[PDB]
C-alpha cells in the first residue's frame, strides 16, 4: 500500500507543493519534460516568449533541482501556474499512467506502479490506491478460490475502516474544499489555521457556484427530495433508495 | 551584445562545477518566482476596480436605462407574428 | 478649462451631456450629517438638528 | 406569519433558537 | 434582566440595533413593528422593488 | 528488461503444461454485452506462472537509487480480490 | 415632443375606481375608533385602539420590543393630556416589557420620553441613572 | 480640536478601490469556523480583505491585518486613521464589498476633512505605480470597447 | 426517589511567504 521510505522521502522532496500566493491566474501549462534535459523551444520557449518571461531562468532551476538523483531518460510532468504578475509557480509530477504502462509493458504490477502517484505527497496514505487502480487498470485496457473468497472481504473491511478513518481525520482544507459529517476538532482547526492557504480556500468556498457550494445545493435538495417523498420524518437515504428500487 | 547579453553572467557565477553541485536546490527557490520583486503583492487586479466619477456614473445609469427601453421595444419589433410563433412554438419545445 | 490648460490643448467637444427627458434628484445633505445621522425620534417624526420627517 | 415564513425561507441563515423562544414563552403564558 | 436581554436577543437584532442608514434609521429597526400593514409607507424606490434569488 | 529476482513457487513446470496455459491464455471475450466477439490476444510471454504475479522486479523504477520494486504475493495488495470481480466492463 | 408621453393632469381615475381599488388592494374600512387616514392620507390607529391590541397581542409569539415601544409612542398624546391614568398604562407595559424581553434602550428611552411628556423630571432622571 | 469648520459637500465618486495613504491601519477579525452560516457576510468580508490587501499603498500589507477568531459572532472591520479614531463599518446582509469599499472611503475623506481641519498635514495624492496599473486596464478597455 | 435511585481568541492569519517575505 506504501512505496519504500527512501523513495516516499525522495518523492516527497521532488514533487513539492509551494504557498501559492493565491493571485488571479491567467492559464495552466502541463508540460512533458525529461530531467536531464532543458526545454527551451517550442514547448516552453515558445510559451515563455509569447508570454514575456525568460525561459531561462525556469530551465536553470529545473536544471538544478530534477537532473540529480535521477534516472535517464524519464518523463516527468510540470504543471506551470501563471498569475496576473506575469509571475509562475512550476511543480514537478510522476510520469503520466500511460507512460508507466508503456515501460511495464515494454494486478500486482499495477498496484506498484499506482503506488507512484497519489494526490498529495504529503498524505501518502489519502487518498487508498485501491480506487485510482481502477482508473489505472481502465486506462490499461483503454490502450490495449477458497483464499479469495476470504482476502475478498479481509481487503473490503480494510477499506471500509480506512474510509472511515479518512473522513474522520479530513483536515480543515479538506473539509473545506469538501463538506464531511463527521464533528470537527480543535487540534484540526488549529492545523488548518497554521497553513497559509486557509484564506485562499475560504474565499474559494465563500463564493458561489463553487464545488463546496454545489455540493451543499445538492444535500438540500436531498434534504427536500426526503421532505417530499418520504414515508415518514425520520427516514434514512439508504432506506428511501430501498423503497425506490423496489417499488419503481 | 553575446558579451552583455541576458543570464550571460551564469558563466561566472558558479566558479567550479563541484561548487554549483555542492548545492541542493528546494522548492522555495521554485517560490521565490512567483513574488514580483519591486511591486507589492497583490491579489487581483480586473477591471471592476476602475473607480468611475459623477458623470461617468450618470451615463452608465443612462446606458442602462437605454438597454431597458431597448429590450421593452424590441420584445414589440421581434412581436411580429411569424417571429412571435417562433418563439412561442421553440418555448413550447423547450417546456415539452 | 483647467484640464485644457494643463494638458496644453484646447478642447471642444461639443453637447457634453443633456440632463434627461426627465429629471429628478432626491434631497442631498451635508457630507457628515448624510453619514451619521443619529436616531434620535420624537412622538411620531425623526428630529434630527437639521431635518425632520415622518416615522412609520 | 407570512412575511416570518417568506423572509425565513429566503434568508436560510439563522438559529432556530430566537423561533423558538418565543413559541415557548406563548405555550407558558397563552394556555 | 442581563440574561433574559441576552436570552431573547437574536443575532441580526443585536448587529442592526446600533446600525443606521443614511435617510434615517434603518428600514428593519423602523418597520419591526407594525400594527398591521396598512401602516407602513413602503418606502422602497422603483429600482429597489426587484429581489434577487 | 524483466529481471527474476526469486521464484513465487518451488516445483518446476514442465512444458505441456506451459503449452496448454499458453494455449488457454491466448483466446479471451471482449465487452460484455449481446455484441460480444471471441478474440486472440497478441505478445502472449513465454511463461504464465512467472509472467505477472509474483518474482519480478518491474521497470518502473523514476529515480536513480530507486530499484526496480519487486513483486510481492496476491494477498498483500488489498481491494485486488474485489477489483478482480467488479473491474470489468459494466 | 410637444404630445405627451405621460399625463400627470387631468387624471385618469374616476371617483368609482378610487373605491374599487381599495377593496382590491386588501384594506378594510375600520371604523373611527380603531383608526382613519389623517390629512396626509397616512393610516393612523387610536391610541386606544393601540392599547386594545397590545392587551391583545402581548401573549403571541410575534409580539416585539419594537411593537411595545411603537404602543407607547402611540399612547403619548393621551399620557401628555391625562398624566395621571394612562401612566398606568404606560406602567403596565413596562411591566410586560421586562417579564417578556427585559431592560433594552427602546423600552427605556420610550418610557423616558413618555415621562417627559408626563412632566416627571424626577422620573426622567431615575430611569437615566437606572439605565447606568 | 480643528481651527476652521469642516466641509460640506462631498465628492460623488463610485469608489471601487481603497486608498490606505490617510489610513494608519485595519484590523479585520473573521470567523473561519462555519460558512454555512454567513455564505454572504464571509465572501463580502473575504474579498473586502482582498481588495484592501489589492488597494492603492506603497505596501498595504504591512497596513491591512487579518485575524482568524475561532469563536466569533459576527466578522468586524476596525480602522485605525493618522489621529487614532476608531471607525467600524456595520455590516449586514446585502452589502457587496464595493459596498464596503464605498463606506471606507467616504469615511476616510471625511476623517482626511478632519485631520487637515485640525491641522494635522496629509500625504497628497498623485500618480503612483497602482495608478499605472489602472491605465493598464484601463487601455484594456479602451481597446475593448 | 426512583430517579435518584436510577441517576445514582483572536489569532492573526499567516501570509504565505511568498508574499510577506518580499
Amino acid at each position: 500500500r506504501l512505496p519504500e521510505a527512501l523513495v516516499v522521502e525522495k518523492a516527497r522532496d521532488i514533487f513539492g507543493r509551494p504557498e501559492f500566493p493565491g493571485k488571479r491566474v491567467l492559464h495552466n501549462w502541463r508540460f512533458f519534460i525529461k530531467a536531464g534535459k532543458a526545454a527551451t523551444g517550442p514547448p516552453v520557449g515558445q510559451e515563455f516568449s509569447k508570454l514575456g518571461l525568460k525561459a531561462m531562468d525556469f530551465a536553470k532551476v529545473f536544471n538544478d533541482r530534477t537532473k540529480p538523483h535521477f534516472k535517464e531518460d524519464v518523463e516527468l510532468i510540470v504543471r506551470i501556474q501563471v498569475y496576473f504578475d506575469k509571475s509562475y509557480l512550476f511543480t514537478i509530477e510522476p510520469p503520466p499512467t500511460a507512460w508507466f504502462i508503456l515501460r511495464a509493458l515494454r494486478l500486482e504490477m499495477a498496484y506498484e506502479i499506482a503506488k507512484m502517484k497519489p494526490l498529495c505527497w504529503g498524505r501518502p496514505e489519502y487518498p487508498l490506491l485501491e480506487t485510482r487502480v481502477r482508473r489505472v487498470v481502465g486506462q490499461a485496457r483503454r490502450m490495449g478460490t477458497e483464499e479469495c473468497e476470504r482476502y475478498r472481504r479481509i481487503h473490503m473491511e480494510q477499506y471500509t475502516t480506512l474510509r472511515q478513518r479518512e473522513l474522520e481525520e479530513a483536515p480543515l482544507i479538506e473539509r473545506l474544499h469538501r463538506p464531511n459529517m463527521s464533528p470537527l476538532t480543535d487540534e484540526q482547526i488549529e492545523e488548518g489555521l497554521r497553513d497559509p492557504c486557509l484564506l485562499d480556500t475560504l474565499w474559494r468556498a465563500s463564493h458561489p457556484l463553487s464545488p463546496y457550494h454545489r455540493d451543499l445545493r445538492e444535500r438540500e435538495l436531498a434534504r427536500r427530495y426526503l421532505n417530499a417523498r418520504g414515508w415518514v420524518k425520520d427516514m434514512t437515504p439508504e432506506e428511501m433508495r430501498i423503497v425506490f428500487m423496489n417499488y419503481r | 551584445l553575446h558579451a552583455l547579453r541576458p543570464h550571460g553572467n551564469w558563466d561566472y557565477l558558479p566558479l567550479h562545477n563541484n561548487q554549483e553541485q555542492q548545492e541542493t536546490a528546494s522548492l522555495e527557490l521554485q517560490g521565490m518566482k512567483a513574488s514580483v520583486d519591486i511591486g507589492p503583492n497583490r491579489f487581483d487586479l480586473n477591471e471592476k476596480d476602475l473607480s468611475l466619477d459623477e458623470e461617468e456614473q450618470v451615463e452608465k445609469a443612462r446606458l442602462d436605462n437605454e438597454l431597458m427601453r431597448w429590450r421593452r421595444l424590441q420584445r414589440a419589433q421581434g412581436s411580429d407574428y411569424d417571429h412571435w410563433m417562433e418563439a412561442e412554438t421553440r418555448r413550447i419545445q423547450e417546456m415539452a | 478649462g483647467a484640464f485644457a490648460k494643463l494638458a496644453r490643448s484646447n478642447f471642444g467637444d461639443p453637447l457634453p451631456s443633456s440632463f434627461a427627458q426627465e429629471p429628478y434628484f432626491e434631497e442631498e445633505i451635508e457630507a457628515h450629517r448624510k453619514h451619521h445621522r443619529p436616531d434620535v425620534y420624537i412622538y411620531k417624526y425623526n428630529v434630527s438638528p437639521t431635518h425632520f420627517s415622518l416615522r412609520e | 406569519d407570512e412575511i416570518q415564513r417568506r423572509v425565513a425561507d429566503r434568508t436560510c441563515v439563522q438559529e432556530q433558537s430566537t423561533r423558538e423562544v418565543q413559541e415557548r414563552w406563548k405555550r407558558h403564558v397563552v394556555p | 434582566q442581563r440574561q433574559i436581554a441576552e436570552y431573547t436577543t437574536d443575532p441580526p437584532e443585536r448587529i442592526m440595533a446600533g446600525v443606521t442608514g443614511e435617510k434615517g434609521p434603518l428600514r428593519a429597526r423602523v418597520s419591526g413593528a407594525r400594527l398591521g400593514l396598512q401602516r407602513t409607507p413602503a418606502r422602497i424606490p422603483w429600482t429597489m422593488q426587484g429581489l434577487h434569488r | 528488461d524483466y529481471k527474476q529476482v526469486y521464484l513465487p513457487y518451488d516445483a518446476a513446470p514442465t512444458e505441456r503444461e506451459l503449452e496448454r496455459e499458453r494455449r488457454r491464455f491466448k483466446q479471451a471475450y471482449h465487452g460484455r454485452m449481446e455484441h460480444r466477439k471471441l478474440v486472440e490476444v497478441k505478445e502472449v510471454p513465454l511463461n504464465v506462472y512467472t509472467y505477472g504475479k509474483e518474482g519480478m522486479s518491474l521497470p518502473i523504477a523514476i529515480f536513480k537509487d530507486q530499484k526496480d520494486p519487486v513483486i510481492g504475493p496476491e494477498w498483500t495488495y488489498p481491494g485486488i480480490y474485489e477489483n478482480k470481480i467488479a473491474a470489468q466492463h459494466w | 415632443q410637444f404630445v405627451p408621453l405621460h399625463l400627470a393632469f387631468p387624471r385618469r381615475h374616476p371617483n368609482s375606481w378610487q373605491e374599487r381599488q381599495f377593496h382590491l388592494l386588501g384594506y378594510v374600512k375600520w371604523p373611527k375608533e380603531i383608526g382613519f387616514y389623517n390629512a396626509g392620507d397616512n393610516f393612523e390607529l387610536t391610541p386606544q385602539a393601540a392599547y386594545r391590541i397590545y392587551k391583545q397581542n402581548c401573549d403571541e409569539t410575534f409580539w416585539t420590543r419594537l411593537h411595545n415601544e411603537k404602543t407607547i409612542i402611540h399612547l403619548l398624546p393621551l399620557v401628555e393630556q391625562d398624566p395621571g391614568t394612562n401612566m398606568v398604562l404606560v406602567d403596565d407595559i413596562f411591566r410586560h416589557h421586562l417579564k417578556r424581553f427585559g431592560a433594552d434602550h427602546y423600552i427605556y428611552n420610550a418610557v423616558m420620553q413618555a415621562a417627559a411628556f408626563a412632566k416627571d423630571f424626577p422620573r426622567c432622571e431615575q430611569l437615566l441613572a437606572e439605565m447606568r | 480640536g480643528a481651527k476652521r469648520p469642516l466641509a460640506v459637500v462631498a465628492p460623488r465618486t463610485m469608489h471601487r478601490y481603497l486608498f490606505l495613504m490617510h489610513m494608519e491601519k485595519v484590523t479585520i477579525t473573521v470567523s473561519p469556523l462555519l460558512f454555512g452560516y454567513g455564505h454572504t457576510i464571509q465572501k463580502a468580508v473575504l474579498d473586502f480583505y482582498r481588495r484592501a490587501i489589492s488597494a492603492r499603498s506603497p505596501f498595504p500589507k504591512d497596513k491591512v491585518f487579518l485575524f482568524y477568531a475561532i469563536d466569533h459572532i459576527t466578522p468586524r472591520i476596525e480602522v485605525t486613521w493618522l489621529d487614532g479614531t476608531s471607525y467600524v463599518p456595520p455590516v449586514l446582509e446585502g452589502a457587496s464589498s464595493q459596498d464596503l469599499i464605498q463606506m471606507v472611503m467616504e469615511e476616510a475623506w471625511l476623517a482626511a476633512d478632519r485631520m487637515a481641519a485640525e491641522g494635522r498635514v496629509l500625504n497628497p495624492l498623485a500618480i503612483d505605480d497602482y495608478k499605472w496599473d489602472q491605465l493598464v486596464v484601463f487601455k484594456k478597455v479602451r481597446d475593448k470597447e
